[PDB]
């Protein structure tokens, strides 16, 4: 997992939404810590959802992590419009951790 | 509650080194939480650059860094340096801090604001 | 306690998969309580026993037990019925002595619950690498 | 993976004490990886050891296997260094097939990991009651 | 050196087919490294171990040694899962002496890797044919 | 922690030669790491071993021991590969006992590594002169 990838996807406010973490060599697994970080446009970081499953205490409730196929999914149900922000990734590959491109959710 | 803030640095270096990035930290100690540095270039992704764990006993140093960039702490004054002696191509950045979190848990969960480092 | 359906939560992988365990019993010749998943096949059952031990003339502690089982069915051409292909086991064995306090034990039972969530733990047991 | 210090949080009776444990290198005569807390008395450590055995012409299965040892110091009028008194041990032992999948494992596990949070476990090990 | 991902490039009968070995930590028993191709089933990956040897009181050489195993899977009529069918294996070991200098041992190491593609063994390993 | 490539710098009677030391495994019989210089021939080879010792029922006390052997070689006229002519030894053994500190052991450390580099050390050691 030298490098990582996802697209710049947007949705509606009204239904869910998810967002892939694509591992470019192989698949991502358990070893793979993904984990997710949010970016309001002042540059203003946080944490999101952890690596197994876990939320930062002050994430709200439409926030879950996943391993849907053989990509760390990121499902938003019911996306309002204050998270309407970029959101990064975040995998370990033995070595070094390897952050990925945004994802423009408008 | 708990903020962090990066100050310290930012000065327009010439390509030789010596400068100095550091972080105070407030709502918390370093007796059980690491630090991340992270690094945004001025239009590409950000890029992991080091870090040390909680008490500084595990560092790690991603190998486009290892051997010219210094990290550690100081458990007085709640402290976080960095200290480097070369400054070579890009090294532009907002250069931000993370505290990776408890090990179950987040790993970059609380954040900083950033430094403007040009070279 | 009282033996009651334990309904596990945010289990596997990914983690969302449920497991809900029925009570069947405890065994009277060895004091071992069993639980079992209600799949209505007597062979491809997941099945977890707990059973804490008294002290005696040979060991003078007490000593928890709890084993877990989990076996994977396959359909067959050249019969109808799935049979087991293999299983998956676990047992700890908790061993305290006649003087400790309870702080100590869920000391001992929460550092163990929150181990089994590490990088060290998920990348041994998952991809089986050794600590290197 | 790696041996780093694990920063353990969230542990107790309440719920609020942390255990930081650094690593102690793997013993090379029988692959054991060890980790202990640093309180800088070699007898009063609490350490875990973790250690994955491949297989073998007798065993054919790989066993994955974690202990957890904690000692209790108490002071001493007679002497003025601490003793070890009693020490709590936990032993867990997984083994594994040449055929499963990361799912499987993944499901015991995490299985375990939540099983060790349900009532009749914290009933039975804290308290001492059998089911 | 350090360990870490070899991608082999040009493999194959034909000269396409690559493959990507992951490093899985070393052996503290015996010395031996170990790596393995992504294929998330511990039965059915391509492995390769490599290993050097000191000197001892009964050797006084240097020993290089270098194991590839490669298993073939099938799939079943009968079960759900692939086994092994067969596996194909090579085994080199260098013998150097306490003397040698690097120009010797890269003239074998160069000669072997070039003498693996001449027409008497690429007749002789694949279509087995004996140098006549 | 982790063999790798240990680059010692500022060695010597000036203070201006590099020493950069690969890593060999670790023994397994005895659980001695090995590091060595890369000038690829198997006698001539600066090499640094190092190992620590867990207690016994003979010993009950940690045991450091860190060996520096450096041969010198020297090409002849009679036979085209070079001999080994004498070697320079060094053999430091660190015995802690199972109840000290870290800074204690830092101490020591610090005190041997500052101790080496006084007047009186590089008088008995270059020059041979008994204080």
């Amino acid at each position: 997992a030298v490098v990582t990838q996802e697209s710049a996807l947007t949705t509606s406010p009204g239904e869910t939404v998810t967002l892939t973490c694509r591992s470019s060599t192989g698949a991502v697994t358990t070893s793979n810590y993904a984990n997710w970080v949010q970016e309001k446009p002042d540059h203003l970081f946080s944490g999101l959802i952890g690596g197994a499953n876990n939320r930062v205490p002050g994430v709200p409730a439409r926030f879950s992590g996943s391993l849907i196929g053989d990509k760390a999914a990121l499902t938003i149900t019911g996306a309002q419009t204050e998270d309407e922000a970029i959101y990064f990734c975040a995998l370990w590959n033995g070595s070094h951790w390897v952050f990925g491109g945004g994802t423009k959710l408008t | 509650s708990e903020v962090q803030l990066v100050e310290s640095g930012g000065g327009l270096v010439k390509p030789g080194g010596s400068l100095k990035l550091s972080c105070a930290a407030s709502g918390f100690t370093f007796s059980d939480y690491g630090m991340h540095w992270v690094r945004r270039a001025p239009e590409k992704g950000l890029e992991w650059i080091s870090y040390i764990s909680s008490g500084g006993s595990t560092i790690y140093y991603a190998d486009t860094v290892k051997g010219r960039f210094t990290i550690s702490g100081d458990n007085a004054k709640n402290t976080l340096f960095l200290q480097m002696t070369s400054l070579r191509s890009e090294d532009t950045a907002m250069y931000f801090c993370a505290r990776r979190g408890y090990d179950g848990h987040h790993y970059f969960d609380y954040w900083g604001q950033g430094t403007t480092l040009t070279v | 306690a009282k033996l009651e359906t334990v309904t596990l939560g945010n289990i596997g992988k990914d983690g969302k998969q449920t497991l809900v365990l029925n009570p069947r019993g405890v065994n009277p010749t060895n004091g071992v309580a069993s639980l079992s998943q209600a799949g209505a096949v007597p062979a491809l059952e997941k099945r977890v026993t707990v059973s804490v031990s008294q002290p005696s003339r040979n060991r003078k502690n007490y000593k928890v037990q709890v084993k877990i089982q989990n076996p994977t069915a396959c359909t067959a051409n050249g019969s109808c019925d799935p049979s087991v292909t293999r299983q998956a086991y676990a047992d700890v064995t908790f061993s305290f002595t006649q003087y400790s306090t309870d702080e100590e034990r869920a000391f001992v039972r929460t550092e163990l619950a929150a181990l089994l969530a590490s990088p060290l733990l998920i990348d041994a047991i998952d991809q089986l690498n050794p600590a290197y």
